[PDB]
């Protein structure tokens, strides 16, 4: 999108966002993350917005194919099942590549770092889900290592309530027991992240209280579910 | 199990 | 998709049809039709749904782009619902293409015939949404001619309850309503192709009534909001 | 005024 405008990129994003256009949405902020310079708040959030809603069509194509090929056990169904994943793996590819190219090593402060060291997370996360080869293992590690590099910034440098600092936890607890086959870490990242936030919402705003107490549900949710 | 919907905004 | 088997091109598209990827969907349907051969009841189904999808997914953003651009009267706007646009026009050339070389033309029985027709008044209908310029006339026409064509051989060859002669009719309806400016048109087919219908529902099996009122409900649905 | 929805099947 090299011809275009950043500003018109995203103005674009946006319009794209509420057309439901998600496909578009993501090469309008890949290229306004091409014009090189650092993202803002709420850049990044349309940058993230845009990717998860793409890669998260493609994971649950996916998982009607996956299931419908365990299912059978012709070459179709391994096939398509395959070019679905190999479009997934990707976008994937994408978002790190925008990661490290160059979105991570110019992000000083501590809400961009960890948002995009989160991301990275994210996005290894998703290719473990797929992943059975020889860098299965490989792959689980360099979504370990994100989030938890993310995990030491966000504790050093944010409130227990931060919404990033939240979502982080919530996303890392969903890693250690859903790829890394570490339920009671899950559990008890949690729970702790749980307790920490609720010690803290007294200090928070009216909005701001609303903010992170939605994100708290969400691991309630997920201890609820898990114990 | 839920990560964070992350899909609106 | 030439080098796929038509037979590996139906499965991959009822594949894709699950995991709800679309587009996907309507280009292994497209190299089906490309093989040349005429289609069956259910693969003719498959290439409907397909489009429909996806053209449906283009008419709902190009809608939300327009009311948008509507109401701000930079060029932002007005570029990504051209380009837009442009990727739905694109999408129901495709179609008309694919029904003019050569499903039409080979087209011998009702039920093909009567299929594709209103498939070509569906399509150019949806260009007809969008037109402004010196062929919004020729396109409405178009779309006229075809379904007009359509209702002449279902009138002859199909009874009044057919689930394709009834959408037919739904649609053609509101063609009249939406892009000929006749609205009494409109509801008088609907209220004549109701009224037909159920007289006729006494002939049906319990499984053929339920498709017959279901799109009754339809054309009830819409006399509902006209009159 | 709605069409045949027509997306499913
Ligand atoms: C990963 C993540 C954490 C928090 C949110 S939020 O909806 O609360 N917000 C944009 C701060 C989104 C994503
Ligand atoms: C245009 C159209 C008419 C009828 C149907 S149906 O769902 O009843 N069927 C596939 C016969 C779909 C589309
Ligand atoms: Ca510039
Ligand atoms: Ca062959
Ligand atoms: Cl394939
Ligand atoms: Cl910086
Ligand atoms: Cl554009
Ligand atoms: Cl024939």
């Amino acid at each position: 999108m090299g011809s275009m405008e950043r500003a018109s990129l995203i103005q674009k994003a946006k319009l794209a966002e509420q057309a439901e256009r998600y496909e578009d949405m993501a090469a309008f902020m890949k290229g306004a993350v091409e014009k090189g310079e650092e993202l803002s708040c709420e850049e990044r959030n349309l940058l993230s917005v845009a990717y998860k809603n793409v890669v998260g069509g493609q994971r649950a194509a996916w998982r009607v194919l996956s299931s419908i090929e365990q299912k059978s056990n012709g070459p179709e169904v391994r096939e398509y099942r395959e070019k679905v994943e190999t479009e997934l793996q990707g976008v994937c590819d994408t978002v790190l590549g925008l990661l490290d190219s160059h979105l991570i090593k110019e992000a000083g402060d501590a809400e961009s770092r960890v948002f995009y060291l989160k991301m990275k997370g994210d996005y290894y996360r998703y290719l473990a889900e797929v992943a059975t080869g020889d860098d299965k293992k490989r792959i689980i590690d360099s979504a370990r290592s994100a989030y938890q590099e993310a995990m030491d910034i966000s504790k050093k440098e944010m409130p227990p309530t931060n919404p990033i600092r939240l979502g982080l936890a919530l996303n890392f607890s969903v890693f250690h027991y859903e790829i890394a086959n570490s339920p009671e870490e899950a559990i008890s990242l949690a729970k702790t992240t749980f307790d920490e936030a609720m010690a803290d919402l007294h200090t928070l705003s009216e909005d701001s209280y609303k903010d992170s107490t939605l994100i708290m549900q969400l691991l309630r949710d997920n201890l609820t579910l898990w114990t | 199990a839920g990560s964070i919907p992350g899909r609106r905004s």
